[PDB]
RNA sequence: AUAUACCGCCAUCUUCAGCAAACCCUGAUGAAGGCUACAAAGUAAGCGCAAGUACCCACGUAAAGACGUUAGGUCAAGGUGUAGCCC
C-alpha cells in the first residue's frame, strides 16, 4: 500500500525528466574545450571504431569532435547521477599511474570505490569465490581510462560486460568503445582533462545523493502530517 | 617413500583424527604413548609381557564395544591397577554401557589377575583434527 | 592364532585391491569388482551361535518388575533366530541387485539425449526449477604426461532450456564424469542465449548458416510439422521450446560446432516486428488456409512509409540446389521422408 | 459399455495427465531409422507381447467411434489427417481398428 | 600357484619441489592454455618443501620428503582375493 507509492514518487519520478538532476550546467563546449579535452592521439595510433566521434586530423594529430563529446557527456553524466541517487555502487576503474591518487581520492570524497591498482584475474565474474558468496558487486562502473599500461583494452570493460554491469567510459582516438554502454569521446591523458572529468563525475555523484535525502525527507514530513 | 602408520593424502573428504593424523617421528614430539607402564624404563623387566596385555586389550575392547570406539585406547598402569580410558560414542543405550563396563572391567580383572578399571567418556561424534 | 587376526578395514582393503598398479593405468581388462560388505549391519551386540540372552544387553534388564536373570533360547528357538537372519540378509542381497531402469536416450549406450535434471541451486538461494538438463556428448579424452603417461579426463557437453526461449550449453572437463555433468550444467546456466519463436513454435524464418565446417540449415514450418531434425537438434529445440522445425546437417558434423551454430543461427534471426521497424512498413502474412485473407503480424511503430517497396522483377537471391532440386521432383532418396516416432 | 468413462476417471488422469496416451511409449528397434511398419499385433493368442503398443499396453481403452476423446489423440489437431502407425506406435492391428472408428 | 589381485612395510628419482580439489578466464565454448610488479587472468583449500622438533647452537647431522614413475621388491613376516591340494 504505501511501498507502490514511496517507488512512485521517489524511484520513477526522476526517469519522467529529461535532466532531473541538471548536470548540463556543469560543463560547456567551451569549459571542454579549455581542458583540452578534444586532443587526441596521432592518426597512427587511432582505433578503427573511433573514427565516427573525429572531428579530424590536426597535422597528423587526431581532433575529438566536443559536438559529440558533450552530447556524450550529458548521457554518461545523467546515467552517473540517476544511478547515484538510486544508491547504486559505483567503481571508479583506471591504470594510468600519474592519476591514480587523484582518482582513489575523488572516489574517497564522493562515497564511491576505486580500483587503479593491478586488475587481478576474476575480481568481478569470480567475485563470490573472491570476496564471499554474499558479496555484492558494483551497479556502475566508470572508466576514466580504458586502456591498460600496453595499450590494451583494461579487462574489466570486457568482464563489467559479462557481468551485465553498466559502464562509464573515456574513450580516447586509440581505444576500442564496443563495449562501454556510455562512452565519452574525450582526452584522457592531459591532467586538464582528467582532473575535469573527476570533477564533472564528483559533483554529479554528490549533486544526486544529496537529492535523494532532500525528496525522501521531503516524502516522511509529509507522510506523517 | 615411507608408509609406516602414516594416513596417505586424499582429495579433502577423508576425516582424520589427531592420532591418525602424526606419523611415527611426531611421536614423543606432538602426540604421546597410548600406553604408559615401567616395563621399557632402564632396569625394568617384563615388557613383552605387558606388551601381550596392551596388545590383547586392544583387541578384546575393539570386539567388546563393536562400532562404539571413537579413538585408539589408552592403557596406564599403577602399581597392580590397570585403566583402560576409552572415547566412546553416544548411540548404544547407557543400560548397554554399564552392562558392558562391569562385564569387560570383571572378565579382565579374572583373566590378568589385577584390579582392571574402565573409564569411558562419550562425544557425540568422532572428533576431527584435519581433512586429508 | 587371535593374535594374527586383522581388523574389517584391513581385509577389506586388501581384499578388494583398489589401490595398485593395476588400477593405476586400467592396466587389466576387468569389469566386475569385489564390493565390500558390511558385517556388522545386521549384527546385534549380545547375540551369539549358542542363543544366550544376556539381561541388560540383548534382552530386557527388568521384566515385569523384577531383574531378568541368564537364560538361554531353546534349541527350536535359536533355529529361528538363524533363519531368520539368514532371510534379512537375503532381503539385503535381493534388493541391492535389483535396480531402477534408466530412461536411454539416443541409444542404448549412449549419455546424449539424457536428462541430467535441473542445475544445481546457487548460492544466494538461487534455483533453476524450470530449467532442463540434456547430455549432448561423453568423450574421453587424453593427455599425455611425463609422469603418469596416457591419462584419463572427461569432456562433456551439455544444454539447459527452460522451454520459452532460454537456453544455453556448456562444455564440462573433469578427471571423473559426474564432476564433469556438474561443471556443465551449472555453467550452461550462466551462458544462456533467449531464443526468438514465431507463434511460441517454430523459428521466424529460414536460416542457413556454416559455422566452421559444419552446414546448418533450418526451415520455419508450421504448426503440426515437429522436429525432424538431427536427433541432437531435436534435444536443443525441446529445451528452447521449438515445436515445429526441418533442419539438415551437411558437411562436418561435429557436435560442438553443431551447437554453437544452431545457437548463433537462432540467436541471430530477425523477428517480424524488427523487420517491420526496419522498413517502416507492415508485414503481412498470407496463409493458404486462410485464403487471400491479409493477416498484419507487425506493424512498424514509426512513422509508416508512403513508398512501396521497390518490385525486383527477378531477385538476384542465391538459391539451394537441394531446395530446388526437391521442388523439381528431381530428389530422389530412399531416406527422405520416412515414417518416424513422434518428435 | 461406455468406455468414454475412463477417460473422465481419476485413474486414467493419473496415468496420463493431460498428454496422450502414446506420449512416453517408445518402440525398440535396431538402428537409428526404425521399420517403416509397426508390429503386426501385440496381441497373439490372448498372449502380450513384452512391449506392448499404447493400446493394447492399457485394457481400459476401448477404440470405439463413441469414445472421441481418445480417437482426437491420433489425429493431427492442425491439419485434421490420422497419424500413421509408426508416429505413435501403434499396431498395425489397432491402427486399423483407430482408423475405421475415426471414420 | 598368482607381488601382473592386494593390505602391510619399502626401494627409486628425492643430493627433487612439485601435486591439487573447487571456481574463474583465454582459445569462435577443439585437444589444450592461464605469466610480465613502472604487472597483461588467474584465485586457489589441502599435501609436500619450508617452518618447528631431536642431537652440542641460530651451524651441521639426523629426521622429514607430497603426487606420481619402474604392473620395481616382498603371497617365504603376518594377513588376504582368486585358483588348487584334502590317505
Ligand atoms: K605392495
Ligand atoms: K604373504
Ligand atoms: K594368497
Ligand atoms: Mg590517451
Ligand atoms: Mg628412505
Ligand atoms: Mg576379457
Ligand atoms: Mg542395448
Ligand atoms: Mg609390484
Ligand atoms: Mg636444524
Ligand atoms: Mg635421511
Ligand atoms: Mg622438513
Ligand atoms: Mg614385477
Ligand atoms: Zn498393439
Amino acid at each position: 500500500e504505501d511501498s507502490t507509492d514511496f517507488n512512485d514518487k521517489i524511484l520513477n519520478e526522476p526517469l519522467k525528466h529529461s535532466d532531473f538532476f541538471n548536470v548540463k550546467e556543469l560543463f560547456s563546449v567551451r569549459s571542454l574545450f579549455d581542458a583540452r579535452v578534444h586532443l587526441g592521439h596521432k592518426a597512427g595510433c587511432r582505433h578503427r571504431f573511433m573514427e565516427p566521434y573525429i572531428f579530424g586530423s590536426r597535422l597528423d594529430h587526431d581532433i575529438i569532435d566536443l559536438e559529440q563529446t558533450a552530447t556524450h557527456l550529458q548521457l554518461a553524466l545523467n546515467f552517473t547521477a540517476h544511478m547515484a541517487y538510486r544508491k547504486g555502487i559505483i567503481l571508479f576503474i583506471s591504470r594510468n599511474r600519474q592519476f591514480s591518487y587523484l582518482i582513489e581520492n575523488m572516489a574517497r570524497d564522493c562515497g564511491e570505490y576505486a580500483h587503479t591498482r593491478y586488475f587481478r584475474g576474476g575480481m568481478l565474474t569470480n567475485a563470490r569465490l573472491l570476496f564471499g558468496p554474499t558479496v555484492r558487486l558494483p551497479d556502475l562502473i566508470i572508466f576514466l581510462h580504458t586502456l591498460n599500461n600496453i595499450f590494451e583494452p583494461h579487462v574489466a570493460v570486457r568482464d563489467a560486460a559479462k557481468m551485465n554491469i553498466p559502464t562509464v567510459g573515456i574513450v580516447d582516438t586509440n581505444c576500442n568503445p564496443c563495449l562501454i554502454t556510455y562512452p565519452v569521446p574525450g582526452n584522457d591523458d592531459s591532467p586538464l582533462a582528467v582532473h575535469l572529468y573527476c570533477r564533472l563525475f564528483q559533483t554529479a555523484i554528490t549533486r544526486a545523493k544529496e537529492k535523494r535525502q532532500q525528496v525522501e525527507a521531503l516524502y516522511r514530513l509529509q507522510g506523517q502530517k | 617413500k615411507n608408509r609406516a602408520a602414516r594416513v596417505r593424502v586424499s582429495k579433502g573428504d577423508k576425516p582424520v583424527t589427531y592420532e591418525e593424523a602424526h606419523a611415527p617421528h611426531y611421536i614423543a614430539h606432538r602426540k604421546g604413548w597410548l600406553s604408559l607402564h615401567t616395563g621399557n624404563l632402564d632396569g625394568e623387566d617384563h615388557a613383552a609381557e605387558r606388551t601381550v596385555e596392551d596388545v590383547f586389550l586392544r583387541k578384546f575392547m575393539w570386539g567388546t564395544f563393536p562400532g562404539c570406539l571413537a579413538d585408539q585406547l589408552v592403557l596406564k598402569r599403577r602399581g597392580n591397577q590397570l585403566e583402560i580410558c576409552a572415547v566412546v560414542l553416544r548411540q548404544l543405550s547407557p543400560h548397554k554401557y554399564y552392562f558392558l563396563v562391569g562385564y569387560s572391567e570383571t572378565l579382565l580383572s579374572y583373566f590378568y589377575k589385577c584390579p582392571v578399571r574402565l573409564h569411558l567418556q562419550t562425544v557425540p561424534s568422532k572428533v576431527v583434527y584435519k581433512y586429508l | 592364532s587371535f593374535f594374527t587376526k586383522l581388523t574389517a578395514d584391513e581385509l577389506w582393503k586388501g581384499a578388494l585391491a583398489e589401490t595398485g598398479a593395476g588400477a593405476k593405468k586400467g592396466r587389466g581388462k576387468r569389469t566386475k569388482k569385489k564390493k565390500r560388505k558390511d558385517l556388522n549391519r545386521g549384527q546385534i551386540i549380545g547375540e551369539g551361535r549358542y542363543g544366550f540372552l544376556w539381561p541388560g544387553l540383548n534382552v530386557p534388564l527388568m521384566k515385569n518388575g523384577a531383574v531378568q536373570t541368564i537364560a538361554q533360547r531353546s534349541k527350536e528357538e535359536q533355529e529361528k533366530v538363524e533363519a531368520d537372519m539368514i532371510q534379512q540378509r537375503e532381503e539385503w542381497d535381493r534388493k541391492k541387485k535389483m535396480k531402477v531402469k534408466r530412461e536411454r536416450g539416443w541409444s542404448g549406450n549412449s549419455w546424449g539425449g539424457i536428462s541430467l535434471g535441473p542445475p544445481d541451486p546457487g548460492p544466494c538461494g538461487e534455483t533453476y526449477e524450470d530449467f532442463d538438463t540434456r547430455i549432448l556428448e561423453v568423450r574421453n579424452v587424453f593427455t599425455m604426461t611425463a609422469k603418469e603417461g596416457r591419462k584419463k579426463s572427461i569432456r562433456v557437453l551439455v544444454a539447459v532450456g527452460n522451454g520459452k526461449g532460454a537456453a544455453g550449453f556448456s562444455i564440462g572437463k573433469a578427471t571423473d564424469r559426474m564432476d564433469a555433468f556438474r561443471k556443465a550444467k551449472n555453467r550452461a546456466v550462466h551462458h544462456l542465449h533467449y531464443i526468438e519463436r514465431y507463434e511460441d513454435h517454430t523459428i521466424f524464418h529460414d536460416i542457413s548458416l556454416r559455422f566452421k565446417r559444419t552446414h546448418i540449415k533450418m526451415k520455419k514450418q508450421p504448426k503440426g510439422y515437429g522436429l525432424r531434425c538431427h536427433r541432437a537438434i531435436i534435444t536443443i529445440c525441446r529445451l528452447i521450446g521449438i515445436k515445429d522445425m526441418y533442419a539438415k546437417v551437411s558437411g562436418s558434423i561435429n557436435m560442438l560446432s553443431l551447437t554453437q551454430g544452431l545457437f548463433r543461427g537462432l540467436s541471430r534471426q530477425e523477428t517480424h516486428q524488427q523487420l517491420a521497424d526496419k522498413k517502416g512498413l507492415h508485414v503481412v502474412e498470407i496463409r493458404e488456409e486462410c485464403g487471400p485473407l491479409p493477416i498484419v503480424v507487425a506493424s512498424p511503430r514509426g512513422p509508416l512509409r508512403k513508398d512501396p517497396e521497390p518490385e525486383d522483377e527477378v531477385p538476384d537471391v542465391k538459391l539451394d540446389w537441394e531446395d530446388v532440386k526437391t521442388a523439381q521432383g528431381m530428389k530422389r532418396s530412399v531416406w527422405s521422408n520416412l515414417k518416424r516416432a513422434a518428435t | 459399455d461406455e468406455p468414454w468413462k475412463y477417460l473422465e476417471s481419476e485413474e486414467y488422469q493419473e496415468r496420463y495427465g493431460s498428454r496422450p496416451v502414446w506420449a512416453d511409449y517408445r518402440r525398440n528397434h535396431k538402428g537409428g531409422v526404425p521399420p517403416q511398419r509397426t508390429r503386426k499385433t501385440c496381441i497373439r493368442r490372448n498372449k502380450v507381447v513384452g512391449n506392448p503398443c499404447p493400446i493394447c499396453r492399457d485394457h481400459k481403452l476401448h477404440v470405439d467411434f463413441r469414445n472421441v476423446k481418445l480417437l482426437e489423440q491420433f489425429v493431427c489437431a492442425h491439419t485434421g489427417i490420422i497419424f500413421y502407425a509408426p508416429y505413435t506406435g501403434v499396431c498395425v492391428k489397432q491402427h486399423k481398428r483407430l482408423t475405421q472408428a475415426i471414420q
